[PDB]
């Protein structure tokens, strides 16, 4: 992102009173040789990021310069999906209950290791080996 | 994108009215039709 | 003229050396389209 983008993307998690679209879309293309008419079932978890959050604060001292801070995203990323031939990932409830609150407890890190080299890391707010392969799973239909 | 209103329409219309076919196009499409294509310009994306 | 009627369109690479280069879509008359270009699509 820029400065006429990125320092505003900047500034929204600094001050910017607006609720960034965090469209987790969940894409799971299959195939059309087993059948699957519109395989990619897609689902856009949006995580509309309430101005200066503990999660936009943190990213706002991502975006700053910094970046060690683990940004607290509540429980959005499903861990069960229903997802079938259709296009859409719709997570399965009871499964999650919650299904927004139930998900998965994921976190996210900006590595912009200056040598910015602005890096992106998908942790988990329990991160085992969930930085770099995070385990969800798919009910596939 | 912005679903263009039925007030929306109707501006769209009366600005395009003198060409006949150009009003038409837009009138003949529902209102919350016509959708605004408020496409984003900055970047950051780099050219590579 | 549907290619003289659309909409004159500028471009601006911002190459800001610190060459960090980006790519603004412009306007020629960007009021604000410069970040929000405001087109319109005549849906059906």
């Amino acid at each position: 992102i820029s400065p006429p983008s990125r320092a505003q993307m900047k500034r929204e998690l600094y001050n910017g009173t607006a609720d960034i679209t965090l469209r987790f879309t969940w894409n799971f293309q299959r195939d059309l040789a087993k059948g699957g008419t519109v395989e990619y079932a897609n689902e856009k978890h949006m995580l509309a990021l309430a101005p200066n959050s503990t999660a936009r604060r943190q990213l706002a001292s991502l975006l700053e310069g910094t970046s060690d801070q683990s940004v607290v995203i509540p429980n959005l990323f499903p861990k069960y999906i229903r997802a079938p031939n259709g296009p859409e990932a719709n997570p399965v409830k009871q499964l999650q209950p919650n299904e927004e609150a139930d998900y998965l407890g994921v976190r996210i890190q900006l590595r912009r290791e200056q040598g910015f080299l602005e890096w992106w890391v998908i942790e988990l707010q329990e991160c085992r080996t969930d930085c770099n392969l995070l385990p969800m799973v798919i009910f596939s239909d | 994108i912005i679903p263009f209103t039925a007030q929306a329409y109707e501006e769209l219309s009366r600005q395009f009215d003198p060409q006949p076919l150009a009003m038409q196009f837009i009138s003949q499409y529902s209102p919350e039709d016509i959708v605004t294509a408020q496409i984003e310009g900055s970047s950051g994306a780099l050219w590579r």
